[PDB]
């Protein structure tokens, strides 16, 4: 058996960032120049490992992540951004090692009338971790009053929706985001080349 | 990066009217449109948020519409505390949010004229060295008006500065004044100074002037 | 109730360095997207930096690395650190809780900072004289500075037909201002009229008669 990267990159559905999906890879295969020869990527920036030298390697496991978000917004799937995306939804450490693989999703993910299935969190007290995963959908409370589910002043709804048609401008239409971490641990390595 | 613009840069309205303001933003944004009030000297005031829904204690005279590229705030029944500017603002990018350019309401009014007058430099001014001449356009309506400065028939350019009051309290109209700032040593060469105001309400331009001197 | 009240504009020289207060009381700040945004004489709305709840800081490209916004929790209290000023950063300054989709629903009540290398001085205050129905005359108040200035007609026994212009910014950094008024062309003979110029910012007082030239 190989790694099955096909039912990661070419899933019918993809999560909300705020939901984002986290996949384990173990005890298989992975050819990944396959990936980085598909041509098909417009982002695939890899960190503290280089694409080519990556079927060479052995890692205890990978993980996959996958999730939308907006085109301007990939810029914060990197170390050390901010921005609602980064801060709020999906947080790389700042000594992340892997790849985030990201590609126009246009032609499946936004619809006429509005794609309102992908959201993301507008609200949070505070920055996430990296690798958090927030699900709570809580009334965020803005003041000092709590809000006790109901939608008002200082009392927002966290997580606001995307509305992705297939008639945009560049960045504001959807993408698909793939990052791929590599962990080695004082364990039997699980994936290689 | 999101530019918002605003169908008529001013509109007149009349107490008891139904007015429609457009804002158009330069790429689909959904929904994220909000409207703005502005009397002058005085901070904004939200009056409808997500396109549609109306802000709490905003009258329901005030109404949003449009998702997309366009949008229209409507107020049903024009009060006279409506009268100020309205602002649109987009919210897709938050919080990094632009303002459209602004929509000024005034009073309607029917149509008046300027009256018009020149004014020489006096002498106090010349014993300093500078020559202020300057143009009164008096009481007209509606506020758009044109002003040109000819010095011995040549039109000037780059050296006069206008003002405009706010809408008369009680007339309803509007005055302005332009202001044409020449050295004395440049002020001397020349022989006649011309005021030349168009305005909707004058048949031809008027032109007021004078002759250095006289 | 829930209000932003601001602290901390005035005059500073070019350069110079300005710390803008906004204590929030019925909000807290470190739970919200809080902006600031600034509106210069007769523009509009410009977002200026902002403060997201977590504690990320995004700014205007124009002031990027000039500025910084901050807080202090325990006073509740927005900041804005203004350093290197030049010219064009004069604005009434607003800040202002972004609520994002829901909309800039709280807004503080401004604070003006004017940035100028001027140095405070008094008007000249030369005479637009009357010509030769209705005659207008005036006063133009010139070069003061700072602002504003306030002007009036016999003491105010003369109310009907006056025009006071908004200050007009000289390319000099100085201000100047006309006001005139609209009179009976038969009183030019007989009835007074005075200026009556007062510029508190230089403690000048200043009269001065209007008669028609010989």
């Amino acid at each position: 058996n190989l790694c099955p990267f096909g039912e990661v990159f070419n899933a019918t559905r993809f999560a909300s960032v705020y939901a984002w999906n986290r996949k384990r890879i173990s005890n298989c295969v992975a050819d990944y120049s396959v990936l980085y020869n598909s041509a098909s990527f417009s982002t695939f920036k890899c960190y503290g490992v280089s694409p080519t030298k990556l079927n060479d390697l052995c890692f205890t496991n990978v993980y996959a992540d996958s999730f939308v978000i907006r085109g301007d917004e990939v810029r914060q799937i990197a170390p050390g951004q901010t921005g609602k995306i980064a801060d709020y939804n999906y947080k790389l450490p700042d000594d992340f090692t892997g790849c985030v693989i990201a590609w126009n999703s246009n032609n499946l993910d936004s619809k006429v009338g509005g794609n309102y299935n992908y959201l993301y969190r507008l609200f949070r007290k505070s920055n996430l971790k990296p690798f958090e995963r927030d699900i709570s959908t809580e009334i965020y409370q803005a003041g000092s009053t709590p809000c006790n589910g109901v939608e008002g002043f200082n009392c927002y709804f966290p997580l606001q929706s995307y509305g992705f048609q297939p008639t945009y401008g560049v960045g504001y239409q959807p993408y698909r985001v793939v990052v791929l971490s590599f962990e080695l641990l004082h364990a039997p390595a699980t994936v290689c080349g | 990066d999101i530019q918002m613009t605003q169908s008529p840069s001013s509109l007149s309205a009349s107490v008891g009217d139904r007015v429609t303001i457009t804002c158009r933003a330069s790429q689909s944004i959904s929904s994220y449109l909000n409207w703005y009030q502005q009397k002058p000297g005085k901070a904004p005031k939200l009056l409808i948020y997500a396109a549609s829904s109306l802000q709490s204690g905003v009258p329901s005279r005030f109404s949003g519409s449009g998702s997309g590229t366009d949008f229209t705030l409507t107020i049903s029944s024009l009060q006279p505390e409506d009268f100020a500017t309205y602002y649109c603002q987009q919210s897709y990018t938050t919080p990094l949010f632009t303002f459209g350019p602004g929509t000024k309401v005034d009073i309607k009014r029917t149509v008046a004229a300027p009256s018009v007058f020149i004014f020489p430099p006096s002498d106090e001014q010349l014993k300093s060295g500078t020559a202020s001449v300057v143009c009164l356009l008096n009481n007209f309506y509606p506020r758009e008006a044109k002003v040109q400065w000819k010095v011995d028939n040549a039109l000037q350019s780059g050296n006069s500065q206008e003002s405009v009051t706010e809408q008369d309290s009680k007339d309803s109209t509007y005055s302005l004044s332009s202001t044409l700032t020449l050295s004395k040593a440049d002020y001397e060469k020349h022989k006649v100074y011309a005021c030349e105001v168009t305005h909707q309400g004058l048949s031809s331009p008027v032109t007021k002037s004078f002759n250095r001197g006289e | 109730e829930v209000q932003l009240v601001e602290s901390g504009g005035g005059l500073i020289q070019p350069g110079g360095s300005l710390r803008l207060s906004c204590a929030a009381s019925g909000l807290i700040v470190s739970s919200n997207y809080m902006s600031w945004v600034r509106q210069a004489p007769g523009k509009g709305l410009e977002w200026v930096s902002v403060l997201y709840a977590g504690g990320s800081t995004d700014y205007a490209g124009s002031v990027k690395g000039r500025f910084t916004i901050s807080r202090d929790n325990s006073k509740n209290t927005l900041y804005l650190q203004m350093n290197s000023l030049r010219a064009e950063d004069t604005a009434v300054y607003y800040c202002a809780r972004d609520a994002a989709v829901y909309g800039i629903d709280v807004w503080g009540q401004g604070t003006t900072v004017t940035v100028s290398s001027a140095s405070t001085k008094g008007p000249s205050v030369f005479p637009l004289a009357p010509s030769s129905g209705t005659a207008a005359l005036g006063c133009l108040v010139k070069d003061y500075f700072p602002e504003p200035v306030t002007v009036s007609w016999n003491s105010g026994a003369l109310t009907s037909g006056v025009h006071t212009f908004p200050a007009v910014l000289q390319s000099s950094g100085l201000y100047s201002l006309s006001s005139v008024v609209t009179v009976p062309s038969s009183s030019l003979g007989t009835q007074t009229y005075i200026c009556n110029v007062n510029h508190k910012p230089s403690n000048t007082k200043v009269d001065k008669k209007v008669e028609p030239k010989s």
